[PDB]
């Protein structure tokens, strides 16, 4: 989510997916912890007895028969944590997320309360108001020709400037707002 | 004068008043959810009354109160039925909403709208009321609808997740292809019987024809998840769980039931209608059964539970048994909400966590809700002397001995071992075990609210079977004399089947493992109905709707008829009749030729 | 019934002479005064009609159309205030003249008692629309989908006319009483069927029927919000009028003439349905709305029953109260978002909740929740054609179902899910949009109670 | 502020203007590909991969998260067809046409079992249920003026 | 072994069970990078258009624009009259006319031959 992605995964990442999305369907599969445990001790033994081999195409042969095996038995229906994307409670809260600017339209008589809250917003406005200048040409200079490569962003460098775009995810609503 | 009318009145008019005042300062305050609790209250003890009136006497009553309009020969107007079925079933809701909302005001404590969700709540109860003490189709139409779209708002409580906005459209889905048979039947009543009024769709109906009737079951199948239309009740377990306990477990979902045990002077005189509603039961509570059997969301374990037990309620609609339908609905009332309550305790003292792989020992961690969901799985059971007893035993002997399908038959037998064996795996998963949940325990049951809700519950689930069944007038020949295995057949299956389960269930601990067999990837994806009939139809549907409705047609088509040719000959004359070089030559040639043809033409 | 005209008349003087910053106040005032007098028409009897004069007569079917179109005109005014800021104050008194002679012109073709004064009235109305909509259109469509309002209306009324004057050198009047009085059967022979043709074909295309409905998504989707409103909510209620006026005369013809239309209406309501299914754009869908309602409008005047009448007349002013709703507020979306394509505003039940409340409401009503006066006129519709043809109820059933479900889309798409991160100019609603959703929604609540004054001359 | 050249057009027949049409719909020309130019008028809208927004990832971050769309990348023609509210074409644990096969086998043969028991029913070894005056012919729809034959009911 | 998955139009294949990823090329390394490049590069424009304090509107997307078009105003100037188009609308735009005309002409030829014959039972229908 916050790291940025790559152009394609490299052999040992897919290995690992494997090993971790395999754990986790054999957990599934076996409720209780200790059954878990000892499954699970016999899914590593299995998957580092070929860790030392040395050349890649039969190294790619497998993970492509482990691949097939491992949708053959799935467990059509895997336990996914509430948050996560296919979980119970995915976008609960996603009603009670409201952008910030949107305090911009409040009426005088709101904003009268919460007088202190409104001044601190007040100086995070003007901090972004000058970054947001120097921060389009510490871009602009430290991109190469021919646009970007990656949509990974470079920090600061210098001792006043902030990370460039940075505003809206410092300003993220909560996980939690209401 | 006579106190049974105002009575009735009175307690679904003084259901309104919070409805009012929730434009007042009082909607504006944290004390709104206790005001409305508080009403509830009130409304069920005076709803009492009417209930004792008819049970002295059997006091029973139509009122037409307000004219709306009169379409010629035919009078629309208010009409109220307050006969037996509707001075049991009030009270019986009214306690059951009772106890969600004293419930909710613990589960939904940190909701920012709890005020909106208490006030949706009470339009449901009001509705579902409209709905229960109809006299006329309008009416009873109007309640049908308006529990449809409370049902779709409190579903989709959490708009900001996909998941909500597309089970609500789904149950609007169904029950809108049920409305199709609903409008059928009032179509043909008007038609026929010239009234919407049911008395004299009685008078005028002595040997009702297959129409309306299969219109009925077609709105009963809809609006009770029968087989056909089954998969949206599961599917609305996105909303919050005290929605779960109310609409889609034992108050809204007996709609359908209630509709055809409303209708049954005229079901008794048509023997195919019959049994097609008694093959749609059994199909229904076999097949719900199934799938509840090796599911692990918790919610959709009671929510396949609750759709099992209405098509046993369809079952015993078929084989000519409405009061007791209506009596295992009262029944079915009490231990399934007092089960989603125990389910949704368990689910909130766990963080939001509603996998059973993930909840383990609770047995001696939350003693409370442990004793409660145990005599809820008895009552669901059929325990003897139990609130389940006496509908669901009587169902089964009914069942036995009735000449009927023998595969109807055998399918509710098997329904009922699954049923056992279901509530062992709730058991058994949730509360037997060693701790399977994270390692920060939050559990807490100490909360007066829940306890008190789930409490009120738990007398009612024990003691209201055998209260109900003394006070209420035969409506039946008994079943007297029976052979001693048909007698014990309920109980012998249901034993098997916890049996069976508990003896599965223990060979979990094994330190075997294997892949899973085609049953049991047939039970888990629910027979593969919601995949295939969820993307097949839609897709052929909205593809057609692109393709052929709007593009080919619409865009292209039509528009090629008539304008587009239009257009194309008028220019193309235009430009043969304009297209002249201006030169007398050509001109006077032409008029020659005209002048010659007038000369021998026109005489 | 001068009582109504002159005032309007009168509206036109006020506008040109009043000051530059209360021409919007006054027209208000005088138009929302002249819809008050326009309620003394509804008391009605069930004896003939309200004969009052040679030139003018009012019905149960003609009052609740005048009520209507009274009651559009400040709604109108209200809609149009905001987008016309920048205007000059000439062009704006020109705008309003222009919704002045409309509304004039509605108001006579209504009442008008003869054949031929309500042709050259119901043409009239053409003028000021197709230079609202070629005028202060806002894309570069608007000619085209001028050309077209224009063009098939008059394909379909130029035959009109003659057979009208036909009629009247037969018959030797066209005065609608006398017609009505002296009517005589209609033999089955080629001429009366093309006599058949001409008098309805007229008000087929302004319905629309399916298949002649190409014009409206044009129209309606690139008229200013005034003209849609009044395109939807009355401009197609005149076909409907003037079927229900005509086909006393076209009996027993209609008996078997009827079948093509019938069959182009009961499966073009499940296309145009089906069409708001796959729809990019909110106004769109909410003209093929129209489109599939007034199909079911079509259905019920060619049943010929007197429940059909009913229906059908119910379900008129229903769907005028409720398209124009829907209107204004995917309007009210647009004077924010400038696009009017749907999926890119999102989620603005959490901006605007409001504005959500009165969406949701009119969603409900387009989708005939009972006991709304919408879902009257369809299941006295329903009935009708269920006692016409059983199986009729297969597409009835159908239709209703699919409305559903894109009304609900509809409500889904805009209201609900996450906020679109990068539209950040969408502030809170002005008094004006809400007394605008009110003034809209609670007439609709209000006719439910009383019924009888919308179900037509067979109540 | 799109020029008239950035609008769709139609269906490419050269290298030249394909690889003008790749670059308008910013890809590469090699994973350009039009719809078959046949009748209907896709034109110059590039045809892209039929799979659903459901299995697109729910990880990166996308600037629309709950389309799961990026700004300025290609839209499928069929977007509002699958959008997550609507038809998905996610794998699934069992092949369709297995899921098809054991669905339809089921419904098939429930539908068999049930006819069979309607012609093999079951019942208790008993007579007919008998009613006392001429089988209540008076209390079920009367005709008192008629006089029914007479039925008596057999005592053992 | 194990059975094998059978990808369908509605259930498609995994990403893990596809042979394209296990062919891997330079060219195909080559075709991945600028993809990743031409996505990082619309990211980049847009996040310098997203986050400007000045800007106060909605940001425009040509694809969005790009697609409504498509979907329906070029669709004509598109339309080509083919065997295909020509035959698949005559099906679609007059097949279900006739047919539901030939039901509901059956169906009310039917219930007209019964009113005449007197054999209905009209009973109780007052209202029509
Ligand atoms: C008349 C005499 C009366 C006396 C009768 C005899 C008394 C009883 C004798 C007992 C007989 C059997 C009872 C045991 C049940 C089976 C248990 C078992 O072994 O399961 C494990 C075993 C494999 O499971 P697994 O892969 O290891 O699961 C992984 C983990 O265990 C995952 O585990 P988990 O933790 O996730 O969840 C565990 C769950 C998961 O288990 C499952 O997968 C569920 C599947 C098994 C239960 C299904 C039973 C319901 C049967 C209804 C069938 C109706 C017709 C449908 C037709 C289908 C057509 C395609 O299992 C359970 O919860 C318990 C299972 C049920 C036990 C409790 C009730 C059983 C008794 C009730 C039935 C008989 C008494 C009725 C009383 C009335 C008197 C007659 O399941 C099976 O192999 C199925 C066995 C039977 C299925 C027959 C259907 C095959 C159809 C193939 C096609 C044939 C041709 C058709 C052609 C048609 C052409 C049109
Ligand atoms: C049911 C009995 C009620 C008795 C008490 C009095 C009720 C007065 C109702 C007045 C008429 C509707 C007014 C609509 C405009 C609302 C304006 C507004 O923004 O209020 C904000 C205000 C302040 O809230 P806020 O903090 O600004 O809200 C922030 C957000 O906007 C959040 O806002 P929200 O989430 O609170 O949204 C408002 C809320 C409620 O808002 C609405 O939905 C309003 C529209 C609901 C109906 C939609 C059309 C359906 C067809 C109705 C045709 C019958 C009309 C009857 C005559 C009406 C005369 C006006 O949304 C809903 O709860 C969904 C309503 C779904 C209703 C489904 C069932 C409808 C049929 C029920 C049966 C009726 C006949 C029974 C016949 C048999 C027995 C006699 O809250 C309210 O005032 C809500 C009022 C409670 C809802 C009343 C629903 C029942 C009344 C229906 C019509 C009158 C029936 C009379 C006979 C009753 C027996
Ligand atoms: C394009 C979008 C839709 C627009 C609106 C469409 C609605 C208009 C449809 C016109 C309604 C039907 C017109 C005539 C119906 C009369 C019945 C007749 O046609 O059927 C048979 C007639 O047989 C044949 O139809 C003869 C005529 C055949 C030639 C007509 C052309 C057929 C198709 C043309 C369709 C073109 C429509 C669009 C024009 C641009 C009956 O046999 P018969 O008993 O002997 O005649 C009875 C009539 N009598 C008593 C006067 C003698
Ligand atoms: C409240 C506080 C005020 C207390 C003072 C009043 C105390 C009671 C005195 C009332 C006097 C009697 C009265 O109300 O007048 C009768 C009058 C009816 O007028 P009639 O002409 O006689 O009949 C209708 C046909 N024209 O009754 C009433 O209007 C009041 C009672 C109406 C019932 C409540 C209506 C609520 C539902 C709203 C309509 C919903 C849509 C319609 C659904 C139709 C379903 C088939
Ligand atoms: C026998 C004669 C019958 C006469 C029928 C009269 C039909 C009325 C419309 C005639 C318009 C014909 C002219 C025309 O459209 O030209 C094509 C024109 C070219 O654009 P221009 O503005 O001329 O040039 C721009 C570039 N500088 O294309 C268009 O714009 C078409 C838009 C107008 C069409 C609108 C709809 C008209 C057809 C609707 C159906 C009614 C048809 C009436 C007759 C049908 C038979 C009963
Ligand atoms: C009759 C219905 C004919 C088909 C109607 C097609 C309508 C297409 C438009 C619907 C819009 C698309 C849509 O709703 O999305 C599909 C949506 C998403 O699927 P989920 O599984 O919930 O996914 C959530 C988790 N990701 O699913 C649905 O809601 C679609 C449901 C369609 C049901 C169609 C099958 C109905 C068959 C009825 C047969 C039974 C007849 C009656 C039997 C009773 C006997 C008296
Ligand atoms: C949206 C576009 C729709 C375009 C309009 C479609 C309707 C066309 C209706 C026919 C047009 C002419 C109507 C005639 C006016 C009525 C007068 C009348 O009925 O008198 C008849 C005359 O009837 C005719 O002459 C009509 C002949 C038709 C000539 C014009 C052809 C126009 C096109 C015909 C086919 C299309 C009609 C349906 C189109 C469907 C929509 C596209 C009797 O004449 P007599 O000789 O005095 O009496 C006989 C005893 N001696």
């Amino acid at each position: 989510a916050f790291s940025a992605p790559a152009a394609y995964l490299t052999h040992q990442q897919k290995v690992l997916r494997l090993y971790k999305r395999a754990l986790r369907h054999l957990e599934s599969w076996c409720v209780h912890r200790d059954k878990y445990r000892y499954f699970a001790c016999l899914m590593r033994a299995r998957f580092d007895e070929h860790k030392n081999e040395k050349d890649m195409v039969k190294a790619t042969q497998l993970l492509r028969q482990a691949e097939e095996e491992f949708w053959y038995g799935q467990h059509p229906q895997p336990y996914i944590f509430p948050e996560s994307p296919g979980g119970t409670s995915y976008e609960r809260y996603e009603c009670y997320k409201v952008p910030e600017w949107c305090l911009d339209d409040w009426h005088p008589s709101e904003k009268a309360m919460y007088p202190d809250y409104f001044a601190k917003r007040e100086q995070w406005k003007r901090l972004r108001r000058e970054s947001w200048e120097r921060e389009v040409k510490q871009l602009q200079e430290e991109t190469p020709p021919g646009g970007p490569r990656t949509e990974a962003l470079p920090p600061a460098r210098k001792e006043g400037d902030l990370p460039p775009l940075w505003w809206h995810i410092v300003t993220r609503p909560r996980e939690r707002p209401m | 004068m006579n106190p049974f009318a105002s009575l009735t009145l009175t307690t679904l008019t003084i259901l309104t008043i919070p409805i009012m005042m929730s434009n007042s300062n009082i909607y504006k305050t944290n004390l709104y959810p206790n005001y409305v609790k508080t009403t509830v209250s009130y409304a069920f003890t005076l709803s009492l009354v009417p209930l004792l009136m008819f049970m002295h006497t059997g006091q029973e009553m139509i009122i037409s109160n307000w004219h709306w309009m009169t379409l010629q020969t035919v009078e629309l107007s208010l009409s109220f039925k307050m006969d037996y079925f509707s001075v049991m079933f009030i009270p019986v809701a009214l306690f059951v909403t009772w106890s969600i909302m004293e419930f909710s005001m613990w589960y939904m404590h940190s909701d920012p709208f709890i005020n909106r969700f208490f006030k949706y709540l009470l339009l449901f109860l009001i509705t579902m009321m409209i709905l229960v003490t109809a006299n006329n189709l309008f009416q009873l139409f109007i309640g049908w609808e308006g529990v449809g779209i409370m049902s779709f708002l409190l579903i989709g409580w959490w708009h900001g997740r996909t998941d909500a906005n597309t089970a609500a459209l789904q149950a609007i889905l169904y029950n809108r292809i049920g409305d199709i048979g609903f409008v059928l039947s009032m179509a043909w009543f008007l038609t026929h019987s010239n009234a919407w009024d049911l008395q004299q769709i009685f008078m005028l109906n002595n040997e009702c024809p297959n129409m309306p009737l299969i219109g009925l079951l077609l709105a009963a199948a809809g609006k009770s998840a029968q087989f056909g239309l089954h998969p949206w009740l599961p599917s609305a377990m996105e909303g919050p769980t005290p929605v779960s306990a109310l609409l889609h477990s034992s108050t809204m979902v007996v709609a359908g039931v209630f509709l055809l045990i409303r209708f049954y002077p005229l079901m008794e005189t048509n023997k195919l209608v019959q049994t097609m509603t008694l093959c749609l039961g059994a199909i229904t509570t076999l097949f719900t059964a199934l799938c509840a059997i090796t599911q692990n969301d918790i919610k959709k374990i009671v929510a396949f539970s609750t759709s099992s037990q209405l098509g046993l309620m369809m079952v015993t609609i078929g084989i000519n048994q409405p009061h007791l339908a209506f009596l295992h609905i009262c029944m079915h009332a009490f231990f399934k909400a007092m089960l989603f309550m125990c389910s949704g305790s368990i689910i909130h003292s766990l963080n939001d966590e509603q996998d059973i792989r993930k909840m383990g020992g609770l047995y001696k961690a939350m003693p409370f809700t442990t004793t409660a969901l145990i005599i809820g799985s008895l009552a669901l059971t059929g325990m003897p002397y139990l609130t389940g007893f006496y509908s669901k035993d009587l169902i089964i002997e009914a069942v036995n001995m009735s000449y009927t399908n023998a595969w109807a038959l055998l399918m509710t037998l098997i329904a009922t071992s699954l049923t056992a064996a279901y509530s062992t795996r709730i058991i058994f998963f949730a509360f037997l075990g060693k701790p399977r949940f994270p390692p920060l325990v939050l559990i807490n049951e100490n909360n007066p609210l829940l306890i008190n809700s789930i409490k009120r519950l738990l007398i009612g689930s024990i003691f209201a079977g055998f209260i109900i069944s003394n006070n209420i007038p035969p409506m039946t020949v008994p079943n007297t004399t029976m052979p001693l295995y048909m007698k014990m057949t309920a109980l012998i299956v249901t034993i098997m089947g916890f049996m069976l389960a508990l003896e599965l269930n223990n060979t979990t601990y094994y330190l075997k493992f294997k892949y899973p067999s085609q049953t049991y990837k047939f039970s888990n994806m629910l027979g593969y109905y919601p995949s295939i009939m969820h993307r097949l139809p839609t897709y052929h549907n909205l593809s057609m709707s692109q393709k052929s409705a709007s593009s080919l047609l619409d865009l292209i088509w039509l528009e090629t008829i008539l304008p587009k040719t239009t257009s194309f000959i008028q220019m193309k004359m235009s430009i043969m009749v304009s297209n002249q070089k201006g030169l007398i030559k050509l001109y006077f040639l032409s008029f020659l030729i005209t002048i010659m043809i007038s000369m021998t033409l026109f005489n | 019934m001068l009582k109504i005209i002159i005032p309007t008349t009168m509206l036109l003087p006020m506008t040109w002479m009043s000051k530059h910053n209360m021409i919007w106040i006054n027209a208000t005032v005088h138009s929302l005064l002249i819809s008050l007098i326009s309620l003394s028409l509804l008391n009605q009897l069930g004896e003939n009609s309200l004969n009052f004069s040679l030139t003018f007569f009012s019905d149960s079917l003609s009052a609740p159309l005048l009520v209507l179109t009274t009651w559009l005109l400040p709604l109108m005014l209200m809609a149009s205030q905001s987008h016309l800021s920048k205007e000059t104050t000439t062009r704006k008194k020109l705008y309003i003249t222009m919704l002045i002679l409309l509304q004039l012109f509605l108001i006579m073709t209504f009442t008008a008692t003869e054949l031929i004064l309500f042709y050259i009235l119901f043409e009239a109305t053409l003028v000021p629309t197709l230079i609202i909509i070629t005028r202060w259109g806002n894309q570069t469509e608007r000619l085209n989908a001028g050309l077209y309002f224009l063009f098939y209306t008059l394909a379909g009324s130029l035959p009109l006319l003659v057979a009208l004057v036909y009629i009247q050198n037969t018959t030797g009047s066209l005065n609608f009483l006398i017609i009505h009085y002296w009517s005589h059967p209609l033999s089955n022979s080629w001429s009366n069927i093309f006599m058949w043709l001409a008098c309805i074909m007229a008000f087929m295309v302004k319905m629309p029927l399916y298949g002649l409905h190409l014009w409206l998504p044009k129209a309606h989707v690139e008229a200013p919000i005034a003209g849609s409103m009044v395109l939807a909510a009355v401009l197609l209620k005149l076909g409907g009028y003037g079927m229900m006026r005509i086909t006393t005369i076209l009996n027993p013809l209609t008996n078997y003439m009827a079948y093509p239309f019938l069959m182009l209406s009961m499966w073009g309501m499940i296309m145009t349905s089906s069409i708001c299914l796959r729809q990019t754009d909110l106004k769109s869908l909410i003209a093929y709305s129209s489109v599939s309602h007034m199909a079911l409008v079509i259905v019920a005047i060619m049943i010929q029953t007197p429940w059909s009448f009913m229906g059908a007349t119910a379900l008129m002013i229903a769907h005028g109260l409720t398209s124009s709703m829907l209107f204004c507020l995917a309007n009210t979306n647009y004077e924010r978002v400038h696009s009017r394509t749907m999926i890119l505003a999102r989620g603005l039940q959490t901006l605007l909740p409001l504005m959500a409340t009165w969406w949701l409401v009119a969603s409900l009503t387009n989708l005939a929740l009972p006991p709304s006066i919408n879902l009257i006129g369809e299941l006295f519709i329903i009935t009708a054609s269920f006692s016409w043809s059983n199986i009729t109820i297969i597409l009835m059933g159908m239709n209703m179902m699919i409305t559903a479900l894109y009304s609900l889309y509809m409500l889904i798409t805009t209201q609900r899910g996450k906020y679109t991160h990068h539209i950040n100019n969408i502030k809170p609603s002005f008094t004006r949009e809400n007394a605008l959703m009110a003034l809209h929604i609670l007439p609709l609540l209000l006719l439910t109670l009383n019924p009888k004054m919308i179900l037509g001359p067979l109540y | 502020h799109v020029t008239k050249d950035m609008f769709p057009g139609p269906y490419p027949k050269t290298p030249e203007e394909r690889a003008a049409a790749a670059k308008k719909y910013n890809m590469r020309v090699e994973d350009y590909e039009p719809y078959p130019d046949d009748g209907m008028g896709y034109g110059d809208y590039p045809k892209l991969p039929d799979r659903s927004q459901q299995e697109r990832d729910p990880w990166y971050d996308w600037d629309h998260p709950d389309l799961r769309l990026n700004w300025g990348e290609p839209i499928h023609w069929d977007l509002d067809m699958y959008i997550r509210n609507r038809v998905d074409t996610s794998p699934t644990p069992v092949s369709w046409n297995t899921m098809c096969k054991h669905l339809f086998g089921f419904v098939a043969f429930m539908l068999f079992m049930f006819w069979v028991g309607e012609i093999y029913p079951s019942y208790q070894p008993v007579g007919p249920k008998q009613y006392p005056y001429n089988d209540l012919y008076l209390e079920r729809g009367g005709d008192p003026t008629k006089e029914p034959e007479p039925v008596v009911h057999y005592e053992i | 072994s194990f059975p094998k998955y059978k990808p369908s139009r509605l259930a498609t294949l995994p990403a893990t069970l596809d042979p394209a990823e296990y062919d891997i090329s330079p060219e195909t390394r080559k075709a991945q990078a600028e993809r990743l490049a031409i996505r990082s590069r619309l990211k980049r424009e847009y996040l310098l258009q997203y986050n400007d304090p000045n800007r106060l509107g909605v940001i425009e997307d040509p694809a969005l624009i790009r697609w409504t078009y498509a979907r329906s105003a070029n669709i004509y100037p598109n339309f080509r009259p083919t065997p295909k188009t020509s035959l698949l609308g005559a099906l679609f735009g007059i097949g279900p006319l006739f047919f539901w005309y030939y039901v509901f002409k059956t169906d009310r030829d039917k219930k007209e031959k019964l009113i005449q014959e007197g054999k209905l039972d009209q009973t109780f229908n007052i209202s029509y």
